[PDB]
């Protein structure tokens, strides 16, 4: 038999800035958002779910520093916590 | 620094 | 130095403390011995009419190694038009590995505007734009049934417009 499923579910998107606004990049150190995301995933994948890690990334941008940007989580239909369980 |  | 590189490990102790706290509220993970996790990175650095995104290779290196560290097999595609990005996303959605995977990551890095992500040939006179809406549509339950009920994480490095993102206030 057939059953109905939600057409859109279990997504999360994370953008490097808020709508209308620029995101910053350095020729030698790379994109600020990407480097910050890598650092936070390395430190926190073991203990925090993905939505919480992304919130910590936003918090690290809280103080503008000449090149202000605020990463934004978009279109979230995660129904559970997504833990990466690194090592398992 | 540059913007994207 | 290990498969996980610089990603701090979740000890089995720490995994069981998480696992029975929010047990019925966590996405399930497949057996590491048999699962076939995939991730896709699309990065545009050289453009026909837009300045070159110097530093993009650092982003590719860092994100590729990170996603491998977290257990994903990473495909990296570079310098695509929006049409090419659509073709590659449709091909990624059709990969048989997703059926024996538990999750996926997609990373897009390019110039961008309010409406979306720039392809390699984008110009003001002839736009070449992939909308975030199209990305979601190509990966949803109808167009990617293999990823039904599995987390799909989309990362986007791009401008969303021309504004500095700030306002002044009196200290």
């Amino acid at each position: 038999a057939i059953k109905k499923a939600h057409i859109e579910k279990d997504f999360i998107a994370f953008c490097s800035s808020t709508p209308d606004n620029v995101s910053w990049r350095h020729p030698t150190m790379g994109s600020v958002f990407i480097g910050r995301l890598i650092e936070h995933m390395q430190e926190y994948a073991c203990s925090c779910d993905v939505e919480e890690i992304f919130r910590k990334v936003r918090f690290s941008f809280e103080q503008p520093d000449g090149r202000a940007q605020m990463p934004t989580t978009e279109r979230v239909t995660l129904t559970r916590c997504f833990y990466l369980f690194p090592g398992h | 620094f540059l913007t994207d | 130095s290990g498969s996980e590189g610089n990603v701090k490990l979740c000890s089995l102790e720490e995994a069981q403390r998480i696992w029975k706290q929010k047990s019925a509220e966590i996405y399930p993970i497949m057996d590491k011995s048999s699962r076939t996790r995939l991730a896709l990175i699309i990065c545009n650095e050289e453009f026909d009419s837009i300045p070159r995104r110097t530093g993009a290779e650092v982003d590719i290196t860092g994100m590729t190694m990170l996603l491998q560290n977290l257990g994903y097999s990473v495909d990296v595609k570079k310098n695509l038009t929006a049409s090419d990005m659509t073709t590659e996303l449709e091909a990624f959605a059709h990969r048989p590995e997703h059926k024996t995977s538990d999750s996926t990551f997609l990373v897009f890095m390019s110039h961008g505007i309010r409406e979306g992500i720039c392809g390699k040939k984008h110009s003001e006179q002839v736009p070449d734009i992939l909308q975030l809406n199209a990305i979601f549509n190509m990966l949803n339950t109808k167009n990617c049934p293999s990823l039904k009920d599995k987390p799909k994480v989309i990362i986007i490095q791009a401008c969303r417009g021309d504004s500095p993102g700030v306002v002044w206030f009196k200290d």
